[PDB]
């Protein structure tokens, strides 16, 4: 079957239903501070391109909601990604993509509505509208090092593909 | 004139309640569907299901609103109406055959079924043991009884049966009713005493009728013939010979008028001339798939709705095509013109 | 397809792919293969001793001493030279390649190996044909029997040749089926009047049961000669599976029409249903 | 044991309860009255004889009138019966058809054809229903 | 068996395979189709069939077998008309042949096939065998199998729909079969996307020609898709292969970039959903439920086993992906049950002859002289008619 | 016994015949005659087995273990008694009066014809399905024989049938032809007109 | 000339035959048999009529009261006509389960023979029944005839191929 994080601990946050899992970034949001060498972002990343061409995912725990999440903004990336010329230029887009008001859990363009809880009050938005952001920009980030060599047609191949037939956008 | 499809395949058989607001029929089946009537619509009001083989036979007594019900399935039921439902109660026949046609007897204490076992059942009930029994006519049939109609004194049978003869048999039972009156068929009425019998050695007989008075009886065979026997002038029998295919099903209207129908899937008049002591030919009375007619299959079954077999005005015809007919012999007789009843 | 080809492509094929691979330099593959041919043939490919560097092409025919008695020896080391090898046990006639030393072009050993029965039932009627062309007559004719029971006869007079095959037709309905065809070779001349003369019996052998067929092909100097030789070879041998052949794809056809025929029928009387 | 067709004896079973003058036939036949020879012919047929022989001999009379006739006298013929003729017409006719010699079927088509006209699918009806036929 | 070697015959879906018994593989394999000119004369004889039928020009192409099963016979019969005459070369009234069927084929079609056979072409014999238990006699030839057996569980995936057929002492128990949308064809339609979405230069008439020849040549079924993914970026150049084809009209040299379709092709067949939205039972599953639908005293002699057969089977470590992820359901399942029986051995027996396993297994029996004993002759159809090739007696196994 | 009492009796040869085996129990006054009654060691599931075996030979293969209860039902509703084997193989091979549609747990539908008299012919010929013996015809034949001479005609005149394998469309019909000529000859020793004289009917009531 | 009539007789003789009625059997507890086929019931047998054409073309009718048995005596010319005949005859008669109403085996002294029941005349017209033997009869006599020249058209061609190429 597909692939499911493992990061969920007896002691991992929430953030509505999905997990605030630890990221090691730099960029501004309510992420726990990471110390292992590997988090959610580089969970997502690696398992992607099996992943996005499943359609029935199974949700384990609230970590895989988070999963969930990583994955379908990765494809948000190759899309752009793909129309760029140099790991430079990506960067841009990247930080650009990062910081767009994509729908959230709730809301009318969210992809996964049935899934996902809704923020319980204007902190939990403020919260999580944060913490997506602070995911984007870090997975952009370290997804531009790999998708560029001339972004490498070995990614580019996927623009095409949504995982569980959804999209961000 | 009046046509309607209750189904594509056979209606083997059919029969009206007292008002006639209701209708059953076999759907070539082991069941029985009922149906009511409602506005200008049929709608299917009941189902009865115990047969284990096909259904042949159908009747109603009307008083008692008592359904009975022979089959293939050597069996008969008589069913009661408890509520909103029909409860069946088996009937010993004692026969190793199927049962191929059954009737009331007019005064409702006993019906009669024809069998394959040569024989004819007649059955009474005894309310001291709870149960249906039955005494068997036997001699002198030789062959299966297709077709049964009763004198309207209770007593007197006439039966039809494949050895192609016409019989009339006494059915008296001392145990529900009392000695007959006499008639002109004879005054010795003993249990399965045969009264008459018609000399013609060839035809399978399938079906017979009695007037309303009952000094004639009129049946109609494979042969393609019909025939008419008065106790009033001997008993002598007056013969017609057709020059289409085989009638099935006969009933008088009138005392000297019978409609019938058969393999040409149309009703036909028939009218007999006391003084002459003949019949003749009446008519077509379905005058206008690929056929002209409304049946678009043989007509196996026709009864009286109303006026009786005495001066009836409407009457009905069941088929192999499904279909259901209602016929009136007033509008019969305006449509055409040059039609003589009687 | 209506004549019957005359080569056999186990042999070709079998042939053409071992040649293609030792021409590329890979090692070579085993190879055993059984199989037949019409008139009772059964051929045998394979590796003696093993040595997969070497394959062999053997063809066995019942009546080979019948053949070999009218040139079929000599006629058989013209065509394949040192190809031809001291027959296999069970077998007539053996080719042998040696995958390590092919000629430049092979197809033209491919396509003569693919014709090995052809050319064992060749010098029977080179025999005769130059009999015919040096006006020898009186000469012993050839009995040859391609079948258990089925024979062939050649003889040479004057000005023509004669070819005379006594077939047998299994069903007693087959032959009227074949009384048609006969009578369309009879009366071919009305089509080709310088094609062959074909005469027909039906128990009776000519001056050359229920179930034999003697048919009789004249063939003239234009037939025979060294230039229309080969072609009328591969034809005249071929004959009696082609009239065979043809009854048979006659009641296949007939079979087409049948299914056609019943269909409309059962489609009728459907439409009978309320 | 069940070689013995024991309903052979089955006391259950079903059981089942002559001819023209030849020279009255030629008589109307070599007069011209061809109407006459027909009603001649069918007069008294051997229904109740157990010999082939002699329903046979009723049926060459009645087949030798009928091939006598003269293809535009038939319909006249026909009519001239009572319905009772017409059905025993139609017996003949399909007698005639078990012995076909001499395109004698070619005639008793055209006969059948007119007698099916005169009585109606009803005399074919009769020919089947029969328990004692010519 | 007398001096002619019997034709032995199994016409697939897609492809026919024919030849002579005792051979080891057919003498030819072609498509199984029929090209006609599209009936007076001798026009019926005017087609063509396998390779030869299916480029040409003035000739429309047919394939008379759908599913397996004969859906037109006039042009099936006159297949076999060159099958016969032209290919195999053999006089049909000193052969006996062989014939294959699926296991929905109806005795009536046999009786179809039996009057081709004998009506047409005279056989002196002919013998129907049903294809699972030719897969299953082929397997004996396998290593892992030690004494002959005709009861176990056939894994047929040829070119349309694929097979899980339970075979108990040589007959088949058709009420427990069960099919996959998932074959051949599928395989190749996918293989095809993933290289839409990503190479160039392929020329658009040759497409599934290329993908089909990449499935065949460089496809195979991993054992975990993200290592996988991973090996293939981590290493590129040993994961990498390189497929020219040939431009047919340019007749130039096209070259594209094999990669992830290597693994991701075979792949639908555990997991349906990455190309089938109609399905998602992982293969590994419905051998498992074909299994437990069967009768209980006869479920380990057919998990001990899965047999192979067809061209779909072909990939690379098929048998030890379907043994591993069927031992594993079948350990998990028996594990809840402790929790609130002796272990199952699966076993997937793979052989060298699964590409015409079916053509083998009957070349083997055809050679026997048992074959020669249960094989209806032309006596016997003459007198009894075409209804005693209703049942074709099993023969191979007890002796 | 209790079987006799439904039908109002006390003296009369019982055939029941269920789904394992057949017997013939003869009963006087009341109660049993153990000395006398005898068993048959074919019924319901060997007709079911047999029904498996004979639509192998038409080319339906079915599992014993797998589609046994399938089979079963296949027989209960569309397999009868012949009355007369040869009459019943006319109609089988010479016409398609007998081929009746019946569709699998699966949705594929099967043609079922002579098969279907076929099967039940194991109660009449054993050795149809390698058991050997006599047939519960003549099994019940001598039953009623080997017995008082005196209470000979009353068994004969009072068989009663039960059990679902006493259900078969023909069944009575086919004892009483084939009682009547073991009647024939094994006792009448041939001579036919004395045949009418025996009386013999075999009551198979509408229930149980 | 002689077809129209010969036609005209048998459709009527037919119509007359075909006036079935479901009939449970009186001689086998709860069977139910075609009579004209086990004929056990001499009461229930009408009588065997023919409609002959010549020596050679006839149909016999069977009636009794729930079927009705039809044997054609097909026309044959000559040798390739008899086998062509028998080739279709046998044909259709394998195929007799999709064609309900034909039997396995003709009568002796026929080549095809129908069995109608009365279930066939209760789900089909019985006019159109008719129809169809008349139609079939007539029929069966092209088709006869267009596989006759087929035979001898292909003959013709193949003939000439071969002997051509010389
Ligand atoms: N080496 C291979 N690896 C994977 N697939 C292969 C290989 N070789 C052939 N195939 C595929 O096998 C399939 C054909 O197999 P096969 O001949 O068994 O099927 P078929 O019998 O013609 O059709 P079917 O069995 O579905 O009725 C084709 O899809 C072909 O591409
Ligand atoms: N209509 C039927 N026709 C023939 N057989 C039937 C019919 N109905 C049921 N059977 C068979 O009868 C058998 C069951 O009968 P029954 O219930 O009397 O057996 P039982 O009493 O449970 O066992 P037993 O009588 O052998 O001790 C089964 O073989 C069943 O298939
Ligand atoms: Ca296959
Ligand atoms: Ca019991």
């Amino acid at each position: 079957p597909a692939y499911h994080s493992s990061l969920m601990d007896p002691d991992t946050k929430l953030i509505g239903n999905m997990a605030l899992l630890p990221i090691r970034s730099q960029f501004k949001g309510p992420a726990p501070r990471e110390t292992k060498d590997t988090d959610i972002v580089d969970e997502a990343i690696y398992y992607f391109k099996a992943n996005v061409f499943f359609k029935n995912y199974e949700i384990k725990n609230e970590a895989d909601r988070t999963l969930i999440y990583i994955t379908l903004y990765i494809s948000e990336c190759l899309k752009k990604l793909q129309k760029c010329n140099s790991k430079s230029q990506g960067e841009k887009e990247m930080y650009t993509l990062g910081i767009t008001n994509f729908p959230i859990p709730g809301e009318p363009g969210f992809p996964l509505n049935a899934i996902y809880a809704k923020p319980a009050n204007k902190q939990e938005d403020e919260v999580m509208r944060a913490y997506l952001q602070q995911l984007r920009q870090e997975t952009g980030l370290r997804l531009c090092e790999k998708v560029f060599d001339k972004p490498s047609k070995w990614w580019t191949c996927f623009v095409k593909r949504q995982f569980m037939n959804k999209s961000l956008s | 004139m009046a046509y309607h499809s209750f189904l594509v395949e056979p209606i083997s058989c059919h029969a009206w309640n007292k008002d006639r607001t209701q209708i059953a029929i076999c759907p070539n089946n082991h069941e029985v569907h009922i149906y009511e009537k409602s506005g200008n619509k049929w709608v299917q009001v009941h189902e009865l299901k115990e047969h284990n083989g096909q259904v042949t036979g159908v009747d109603w007594a009307p008083d008692s609103n008592r359904i009975v019900t022979c089959g293939t399935d050597r069996n008969a039921y008589v069913w009661t109406l408890k509520g909103r439902t029909w409860k069946p109660t088996l009937v010993i026949l004692r026969i190793n055959r199927a049962a191929r046609c059954v009737r009331w007897a007019p005064n409702e204490k006993k019906f009669a079924v024809g069998s394959g076992s040569r024989v004819i059942s007649i059955c009474y009930f005894e309310q001291e043991n709870d149960w249906w029994v039955c005494k068997h006519i036997k001699k002198p049939i030789r062959s299966t009884v297709l077709s049964l109609d009763w004198h309207p004194n209770s007593v007197l049978l006439a039966a039809g049966s494949c050895d192609f003869k016409c019989r009339i048999f006494s059915a008296y039972i001392k145990e529900v009713e009392e000695r007959p009156a006499p008639t002109p068929w004879g005054s010795k009425m003993p249990f399965g005493e045969l009264m008459f019998e018609s000399s013609s050695s060839c035809g399978w007989v399938h079906g017979v009728c009695f007037s309303a008075n009952g000094s004639r009886v009129a049946w109609v065979s494979h042969d393609s013939t019909v025939c008419l026997a008065d106790a009033d002038k001997k008993m002598a029998v007056a013969t017609l010979a057709s020059e289409t295919l085989p009638l099935l099903a006969v009933t008088f209207i009138t005392e000297s008028s019978l409609v019938a129908a058969g393999h040409d899937c149309f009703p036909v008049l028939f009218t007999y001339d006391s003084a002459a002591g003949k019949l003749s030919f009446g008519g077509r009375l379905d005058v206008p798939a690929g056929l002209d007619s409304l049946h678009k299959n043989s007509v196996s079954q026709i009864s009286v709705l109303s006026g009786g077999k005495a001066k009836c005005s409407q009457f009905c015809t069941t088929g192999m095509d499904g279909g259901m007919s209602i016929w009136d012999v007033r509008s019969l007789e305006s449509a055409l013109k040059d039609l003589k009843i009687v | 397809m209506i004549l019957l080809e005359v080569n056999n492509r186990i042999i070709e094929e079998t042939l053409a792919l071992k040649f293609e691979n030792a021409a590329a330099g890979n090692k070579p593959e085993a190879v055993e293969v059984t199989f037949a041919d019409f008139d009772g043939v059964l051929y045998h490919i394979s590796n003696p001793n093993g040595d997969k560097t070497k394959v062999m092409v053997s063809i066995s025919l019942k009546f080979y001493k019948e053949l070999q008695a009218h040139g079929a020896d000599e006629l058989l080391k013209r065509v394949y030279g040192s190809y031809l090898v001291n027959p296999e046990s069970g077998y007539n006639v053996s080719l042998l390649y040696d995958l390590e030393n092919l000629p430049a072009s092979k197809d033209s050993i491919v396509h003569q190996a693919g014709m090995l029965k052809r050319n064992c039932f060749a010098s029977v009627f080179e025999k005769y044909f130059q009999f015919q062309e040096e006006g020898k007559e009186g000469e012993n004719r050839a009995v040859i029997h391609y079948r258990d029971d089925e024979t062939m006869y050649v003889e040479s007079k004057k000005d023509r040749v004669t070819v005379v095959f006594s077939t047998v037709f299994k069903d007693d309905d087959d032959v009227v089926i074949g009384k048609v065809f006969m009578q369309e070779f009879k009366e071919g001349r009305r089509a080709s009047h310088t094609a062959p003369q074909v005469l027909f019996s039906h128990r009776e052998p000519p001056l050359e049961g229920d179930n034999i067929g003697y048919i009789t092909f004249v063939l003239f100097p234009r037939h025979t000669n060294a230039s229309a030789r080969d072609n009328t070879i591969n034809l005249i041998h071929t004959f009696r599976d082609y009239l065979h052949y043809h009854i048979k794809c006659s009641k296949a056809y007939i079979h087409t029409r049948m299914r056609a025929k019943t269909s409309d029928f059962l489609k009728v009387l459907n439409r009978a249903r309320p | 044991f069940r070689k013995v067709d024991v309903d052979e004896y089955d006391e259950n079973k079903f059981v089942d309860e002559a001819g023209p003058d030849e020279g009255e036939v030629d008589s109307c036949l070599r007069q011209g009255n061809m109407t006459a020879a027909l009603q001649a012919a069918l007069k008294n047929p051997p229904i109740n004889t157990k010999s082939q022989a002699v329903k046979d001999r009723a049926g060459s009379i009645v087949l030798k009138v009928l091939i006598s006739f003269k293809a535009n006298d038939i319909e006249k013929a026909v009519q001239s019966l009572d319905k009772n003729g017409v059905d025993l017409l139609m017996k003949y006719i399909y007698k005639g058809f078990e012995s076909p010699s001499d395109n004698s079927s070619a005639v008793l088509l055209q006969w059948h054809e007119k007698a099916l006209a005169a009585g109606g699918v009803g005399s074919i009806v009769r020919v089947l229903t029969a328990r004692k036929t010519v | 068996a007398g001096r002619l070697p019997a034709c032995v015959v199994d016409c697939g879906t897609g492809y026919t395979k024919l030849g002579y018994a005792g051979n080891t593989e057919p003498q030819f394999i072609i498509p199984s189709c029929i090209a006609i000119k599209e009936m007076k004369g001798v026009d019926d004889l005017d087609f063509f069939i396998g390779d030869e039928a299916i480029e040409k020009p003035t000739y429309a192409t047919k394939w008379p077998i759908r599913h397996g099963i004969v859906e037109d016979w006039d042009l099936m019969e006159r297949f076999m008309e060159q099958v016969i005459f032209k290919y195999l070369r053999a006089e049909p009234e000193d052969h006996y042949f062989l014939l294959t069927e699926p296991p929905l084929n109806t005795p009536e079609n046999r009786e179809y096939t039996a009057e081709i056979m004998f009506e047409s072409f005279n056989v002196p014999g002919l013998y129907i065998a049903v294809q699972a238990v030719l897969a299953l006699a082929a397997s004996w030839t396998s290593r892992q199998v030690g004494e002959r057996t005709l009861t176990g569980t056939v894994i047929d995936s040829g070119d349309g729909v694929t097979h899980v057929i339970p075979v108990a002492e040589g007959y088949v128990i058709g009420s427990c079969i069960k099919h996959i949308p998932i074959a051949g064809r599928d395989i190749t339609y996918f293989i095809q996307q993933l290289l839409r979405d990503r190479e160039v230069g392929i020329p658009p008439e040759q497409s599934l020609e290329t993908a089909k020849a990449v499935k065949e040549r460089y496809s195979y079924v991993c054992p975990d898709l993200v290592k996988e993914f991973n090996k293939y970026d981590t290493d590129g150049s040993k994961w990498i292969k390189q497929y020219t084809g040939i431009n047919a009209i340019s007749k130039k040299e096209f070259s594209i970039d094999v990669g992830y379709e290597r693994f991701l092709g075979p792949e639908i067949f555990f997991h349906p959903e990455f190309a089938n939205p109609d399905f998602t039972q992982p293969i590994s599953e419905v051998v498992d439920e074909v299994i437990q639908n069967c009768p209980i005293d006869v479920r380990r002699p057919l998990y001990k086993n899965i047999v192979l057969s067809g061209g779909s089977t072909m990939f690379r470590d098929f048998g030890r992906r379907l043994q591993r992820d069927l031992k594993r359901t079948v350990d998990a399942r028996l594990k809840l049950s402790e929790e609130l029986p002796k272990p199952i051995d699966v076993q997937v027996i793979t052989h060298h002859m699964q590409r015409y396993a079916v053509w083998f297994g009957g070349s083997m029996l055809a050679s026997t002289p048992e074959f020669y004993q249960v094989c209806h002759t032309k006596k016997d159809y003459e007198e009894i008619g075409p209804s005693i090739c209703r049942h074709n007696p099993v023969f191979g196994v007890m002796s | 016994v209790l079987t006799l009492y439904a039908q109002g009796l006390l003296t009369g040869v019982v055939v029941d015949s269920g789904d394992g085996v057949t017997h013939i129990c003869p009963v006087y006054e009341g109660f049993s005659l153990p000395h006398l009654t005898r068993r048959l060691d074919i019924a319901g599931r060997d007709i079911t087995r047999y029904l498996i075996k004979l639509l192998l030979l038409r080319g339906y293969a079915f599992n014993h273990s797998a589609d046994f209860e399938t089979v079963r039902m296949i027989k209960e509703k569309l397999c009868y008694v012949g009355y007369n084997i040869e009459q019943e193989q006319k109609l089988a091979l010479e016409t398609t009066v007998l081929v009746e549609s019946y569709t699998l747990p699966d949705g594929r539908i099967i043609k079922v014809g002579g098969e279907r008299f076929e099967a039940p012919e194991a109660l009449f010929q054993p050795h149809l399905i390698n058991v050997e013996g006599v047939g519960v015809a003549e099994l019940l034949f001598n039953t009623i024989q080997a017995a008082d001479i005196d209470t000979r005609s009353e068994f004969y005149k009072h068989i009663v049938l039960s059990g679902g394998s006493t259900m078969y469309p023909g069944l009575p019909s086919r004892l009483e032809r084939e009682l009547k000529q073991l009647y024939l000859e094994r006792v009448l020793k041939g001579d036919v007109e004395k045949l009418s004289k025996f009386k013999i009917r075999i009551e198979d009531p509408p229930r149980r | 000339a002689t077809l129209r009539p010969y036609l005209s007789a048998v459709r009527a003789t037919l119509q007359a035959a075909l006036c079935l009625e479901n009939f449970s059997s009186q001689v086998v507890e709860r069977h139910n048999k075609p009579e004209v086929e086990v004929r056990s019931s001499k009461e229930l047998l009408l009588q065997p009529v023919t409609i002959s054409r010549n020596e050679k073309e006839k149909v016999l009718i069977e009636g009794s009261i729930n079927s009705v048995r039809v044997s054609i005596a097909v026309k044959q010319a000559d040798e390739i006509e008899k086998i062509l005949c028998h080739k279709f005859m046998r044909f259709m008669m394998m195929r007799a389960e999709n064609f309900f109403i034909l039997r396995r085996k003709p009568v002796e002294g026929y080549d095809i023979s129908f069995l109608i029941t009365n279930f066939h005349t209760e789900q089909m017209y019985k006019h159109k029944l008719v129809d169809f033997v008349i139609h079939f009869m007539e029929e069966i006599d092209k088709e006869i005839s267009e596989m006759k020249l087929s035979v001898n058209a292909r003959a013709r061609i193949v003939a000439e191929e071969f002997l051509k190429n010389f």
